[PDB]
């Protein structure tokens, strides 16, 4: 409790507040940048999801779970909140294998369930995600995991409800098997001789991955 | 000091003349005013404007008292107060100056204020 | 441990370890909060803050400050209470039900009241 | 050609198509968003049921 | 400032600039110097005298020795001794610079004398009149009237702070006396900023009233750029998430900072200092690499000492900036930026 | 609708989103398909080629790197793809051909590289029709 | 204490914080030193702890980076485990 | 520089500024970790700790404390050693291979020793 201790400590905390202020400003700049990518991914995805509104691809009846955080942390109740949504859905189906995208959610999930994790994606949260990256990882899922074999696919992302609020959110993916089985599907004219469900399912996977990441 | 019976039992507002002072922090007629701020902000310009506004408005005079005033800066103050006209060397200077300089023993500087007070 | 019994000594040891851990983490809680903890540390902070409210005890003397009857809580029940808290058998129960309470049965009763009233 | 059997997925087919299109860029018009759009920096690591490790390879 | 930060070196090269006029003839532009070593060691004083001989500063130097070997009242009386010495020049209608170095040891000596004389001590065992000491000292430096003959005594006292503190009693007193500070910091010297001036604290209540007008008409922007840059420069420890305004501010701030690093025993004439400031303010250095700046500068000087020397003499003679001076200055500026 | 709602969407910038349009012209799996103000709800995968969008205004000429054209049954045709393209400025012959020779060389490599490089040769030769 | 530490042939420092963390006795390794040290130590004890003290020093140094809660390699994680044990 | 050689002076100056930037960055990494820095920043942090532990030097007097014989390191070895470290020739070598080491040849010796 000297003058020296309190002085050095107060100077340290002044440096801390200065650095947090600069970090908040850089976070605002990166957030303003990332909103462009979020909107440009969402408006692209809505053109395919309005189809799924019309073509009601609602499945029936092993499961794949994909969670989305970054490699870094320092964003508060996100890495633990999304892991708690993983806990909610994984207590339902403990056999459901997991492919994490994000080091921090991987460390959240590997402590509680190292069994279901079979693929981990790293080198993500430095930039706004591109469709090159998302399509490449979606190719890897039908290369090392073969998710078309999997009946049910859930994508776990984080929905910013506001700038001051959020939500860990679930997105279902319907396999191409379900796509021909869809009731509101023969309404849409489709060529039998072009593998349109078996490629549009890949396109759906790539777009939903890109939307979840962005 | 004047007696308790001689105290005016309600402080009216000293109308200065400056908009911000008369608006936000009004001065008591016979009150105490803590001026903050370092030099170079026109603080001397501010207080000379106060001198002229009291001279025009109420006609009362100003007594400046530099206790421990920098003698060079006291000279620059006096020269400016000649030049801004609140000191007229031939006509009516509207102000009396008392400068206890810094080079005076503490017995001086603990009494310069009382000198300006009595004036 | 050869005076108060070994188990009493062990329980008090773990309580002091938990609260020392909380007091160590206090500054990071002040800056960042409970979100930037590890989950073991977060569980420890949660249990310690349950313990702190569990420490408070209603007094028959200070009943005029509380309106609450005093709690003459026996020793062995207190030992088993802190034992079950260190074992984490009541981590489901929120922190406020630990506050200003008698034994662990009274924590059960207050948690029942909060469940029936806050709903 | 026979990318469906031998090469890529159709998402990756269009990804290689986009890499060829942005590879056929005007270098005046090839902005930093183009090169960062092709900045393939993701690292995949296949784990196991015992949480084993594969190589963190550049995808 | 704190210890061992070239305060002595600052005042030393300040004396060493006066070769430029004391070798001349105009006494009203000449300046005689009195260095006052107080409470120091003899080796440092002799080293200083030898150093003044190495530039022939002993032509106009006067040294008053109040070393730690000497008795305490010698250290007490030596500043007033040199004050009377300077007042001799001052009452000759001349110009004298005095440098007290330091006053902290002198205050310690007066404290010792008063405590052993059983006078009642005050805060940190100091006497009451120690402020009365320095106020009686420093007011002896002045600038006289044309009625008197316009003599001028100018004082550069040195305050060794402890731990970078101004709340200490003697520095608080001296700060309350003086006409502003030339504040130094250790950290900037360990960033190699030489001299390690904290511009964010060093002020002059006199200020721009006694600056060279050629330097004045470009220097006002510089204070603004640095005031901008100090608010922003914590952003430099991050990525490229800055707009070109603040990144331009970082560019200007780092490059103007790298300008202000200079060596000991490197006095620069005002005719030399003006084009450096003109080039640094006007963005000509923004493309130049950060490391080359100091030698760039040097080459730049040689360039202007090769081709535009008459412009430099005009700067030195007028002390102002003609529009032709600004035009030919920016011409040579862009010329050497192009050829560098 | 009178005309049609075009939702021309990209991952970086969705250009048209329900823009009222008379005709779209797009290289799909069945070839070049021109679709007017009305159409059957129809899903098509899009080959990389030249899309010509004719409106109440004139017809714009873009290149596309493939994707999907889906007729939402309210006559909203959604083109969902990756790459937009100017008239011809983004296309440069020296950029295309010198890479195309190297891509024919990489098409001699292993099948993971060879199939992809064959795709790239196909795309650059389709872009030769954009060089026209 | 500033007088006494100037006298003695070393010091033994006993932060109560460690005593509340179950460390009995609560010896601060980073400050409790012996100015003589190993010269009067048991030589069999010397041979088995010839580098132990500086190992625990760098254990606590590198362990401060783990207090941030970031990932570290198995060399540093191994030293973390061994110094914790 | 006119006394101890211009190059040696500049080497000591760059070491000085490197350690000063390190001590400056010590507020962030204690709070926000290593991750928030730039790559040049993390390189500077690495090289600064490299220089820092490279200052460690065994003493024959303190050999009863360390069990390590003292190194009498000459001046011209020291100049070139810090020159190569400021040039980053041994950034691949970890910082642990610099602790209580004499010259840069002994640095290479300990670095090859720590291969086991
Ligand atoms: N511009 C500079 N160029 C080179 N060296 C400098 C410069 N400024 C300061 N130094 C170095 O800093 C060191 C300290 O300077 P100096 O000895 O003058 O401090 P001081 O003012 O005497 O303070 P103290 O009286 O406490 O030592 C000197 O060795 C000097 O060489």
């Amino acid at each position: 409790a000297t003058l020296k201790e309190v002085e050095m400590r107060l100077k340290s905390i002044k440096n801390i507040e200065k650095i947090t202020k600069t970090m908040k400003i850089v976070a605002s700049t990166r957030l303003s940048k990332a909103e462009k990518a979020k909107i440009s991914a969402k408006k692209m995805d809505e053109a395919e999801q309005l189809f799924y509104k019309n073509a009601e691809t609602k499945n029936l009846d092993k499961e794949l779970i994909v969670a989305i955080t970054s490699d870094k942390g320092l964003c508060g109740s996100i890495h633990s909140q999304l892991a708690k949504a993983v806990r909610r859905h994984l207590n339902d189906q403990p056999n459901a294998d997991i492919v994490t995208i994000g080091d921090k959610i991987k460390m959240q999930l590997l402590r509680t369930h190292p069994n279901n994790i079979k693929l981990s994606i790293n080198g993500i949260g430095k930039d706004a995600p591109t469709f090159q990256e998302s399509a490449l990882i979606a190719d890897k899922l039908l290369s090392v995991m073969k998710a078309g074999t999997y009946p049910k696919i859930s994508i776990f992302y984080n929905d910013p409800v506001s700038s001051l609020s959020f939500e860990p959110s679930e997105k279902p993916i319907f396999n191409a098997k379900t796509i021909e089985q869809s009731p509101s599907f023969g309404k849409f004219e489709i060529d039998t001789d072009a593998n349109v469900p078996r490629d549009l399912f890949e396109y759906t996977l790539a777009n939903q991955m890109l939307t979840a990441m962005a | 000091p004047p007696s308790f019976a001689e105290q005016s039992t309600s402080a009216e507002i000293l109308e200065t003349g400056i908009k911000v002072v008369d608006l936000l922090a009004p001065y008591a007629r016979g009150g105490k005013i803590g001026l903050f701020g370092g030099a170079g902000v026109g603080k001397t310009v501010f207080i000379q404007e106060l001198i002229n506004n009291i001279a025009k408005a109420h006609g009362g005079f100003s007594v400046f008292t530099g206790v421990g005033e920098r003698t060079r800066e006291g000279n620059d103050l006096y020269r400016e107060m000649k030049e801004t006209g609140v000191i007229n060397l031939e006509g009516e200077s509207k102000v009396a100056l008392v400068f206890g300089q810094m080079n005076e023993p503490p017995g001086a500087r603990a009494r310069v204020a009382l000198t300006g007070l009595t004036i | 441990a050869a005076v108060v019994g070994q188990e009493h000594y062990d329980v008090a040891s773990k309580v002091q370890e938990t609260l020392q851990t909380y007091k160590s983490l206090q500054d990071i809680i002040a800056i960042l909060g409970m979100d930037e903890l590890s989950e073991q540390d977060k569980l420890t902070v949660e249990r310690a803050r349950k313990i702190q409210r569990f420490l408070s005890q209603p007094f028959a003397v200070a009943e005029v400050f509380t309106g609450i009857p005093g709690k003459l809580v026996r020793l062995k029940d207190t030992v088993a209470s802190f034992k079950a808290v260190l074992e984490g058998k009541y981590d489901n129960i929120p922190e406020h039900a630990f506050y200003m309470v008698g034994g662990i049965e009274d924590v059960v009763a207050k948690a029942e009241k909060l469940a029936a009233e806050a709903n | 050609s026979a990318w469906r059997k031998a090469g890529i997925s159709y998402a990756a087919y269009l990804n290689v198509a986009a890499q060829a299109i942005r590879s056929s860029l005007k270098t005046e018009l090839q902005t930093a968003s183009v090169l960062n759009r092709s900045q393939t920096d993701a690292f995949y690591t296949q784990y196991k049921n015992g949480t084993a490790a594969s190589e963190p390879t550049p995808i | 400032g704190d210890r061992q930060t070239g305060k002595t070196a600052v005042a030393l090269d300040t004396i060493l600039n006066q070769k430029r006029w004391n070798n001349g003839s105009d006494e009203s532009k000449k300046l005689y110097c009195v260095y006052v070593a107080v409470g120091q060691k003899r080796s440092t004083v002799a080293q200083l005298v030898q150093t003044l001989e190495q530039h022939d500063a002993m032509k106009y130097s006067i040294i008053v020795a109040a070393t730690a070997s000497e008795a305490a009242p010698l250290q007490y009386l030596a500043p007033f001794t040199a004050a009377s010495i300077g007042e001799w020049f001052r009452d000759n209608g001349k110009h004298a610079l005095i440098v007290y170095d330091d006053l902290s040891k002198q205050a310690v000596a007066y404290r010792q004398l008063s405590l052993l004389l059983r006078r009642p001590p005050g805060r940190e065992a100091y006497p009451g009149d120690v402020f009365y000491l320095h106020s009686r000292l420093l007011e002896r430096a002045a600038k006289l009237s044309e009625k008197e003959g316009s003599g001028s005594l100018t004082a550069l006292p040195v305050i060794e702070t402890q731990g970078g503190d101004v709340s200490a009693y003697i520095p608080t007193n001296v700060i309350s006396i003086t006409d502003g500070q030339i504040f130094l910091e250790a950290e900037l010297f360990y960033k190699g900023i030489r001299p390690a001036i904290n511009v964010g604290l060093s002020v002059s209540r006199v200020g721009s009233a006694a600056q060279v007008k050629a330097l004045k008409q470009v220097a006002g922007s510089l204070k603004l750029f640095l005031a901008q840059y100090r608010e922003v420069a914590a952003f430099a420890q991050f990525g490229s998430d800055l707009d070109a305004s603040t990144k331009q501010t970082l560019v200007r701030g780092e490059r103007l900072t790298q300008l202000l690093k200079q060596n000991q025993y490197s006095p620069l004439a005002t005719e030399e200092q003006v084009p450096l400031i003109y080039a640094g303010v006007n963005g000509h250095l923004d493309g130049i690499e950060l490391s080359r700046i100091g030698e760039f500068e040097s080459s730049f000087l040689s360039y202007l000492k090769s081709n535009h020397n008459e412009l430099l003499t005009e700067i030195r003679e007028k002390g102002e900036l003609s529009k032709e001076l600004l035009a030919s200055l920016k011409s040579a500026t862009e010329s050497f930026v192009a050829t560098f | 609708s009178s005309g049609l709602k075009l939702q021309f969407a990209l991952p970086h910038e969705t250009l048209y989103s329900g823009s009222e349009v008379t005709q779209v012209n797009l290289p799909a799996k069945s070839g070049r398909i021109g679709v007017l103000a009305n159409h059957v709800p129809t899903v098509e995968q899009l080959l990389p080629g030249v899309v010509e969008v004719m409106e109440g205004s004139n017809s714009k000429k873009f290149f596309i790197s493939g994707g999907f054209a889906t007729v939402q049954p309210d006559s909203q045709l959604c083109v969902t793809a990756i790459e937009a393209f100017p008239l011809e400025s983004f296309s440069q012959e020296n950029i295309k051909n010198l890479l195309a020779e190297a891509k024919k060389n990489v098409s001699s490599s292993d099948a993971r590289e060879a199939a992809e490089a064959a795709i790239q040769v196909e795309v650059l030769e389709n872009l030769q029709s954009v060089l026209k």
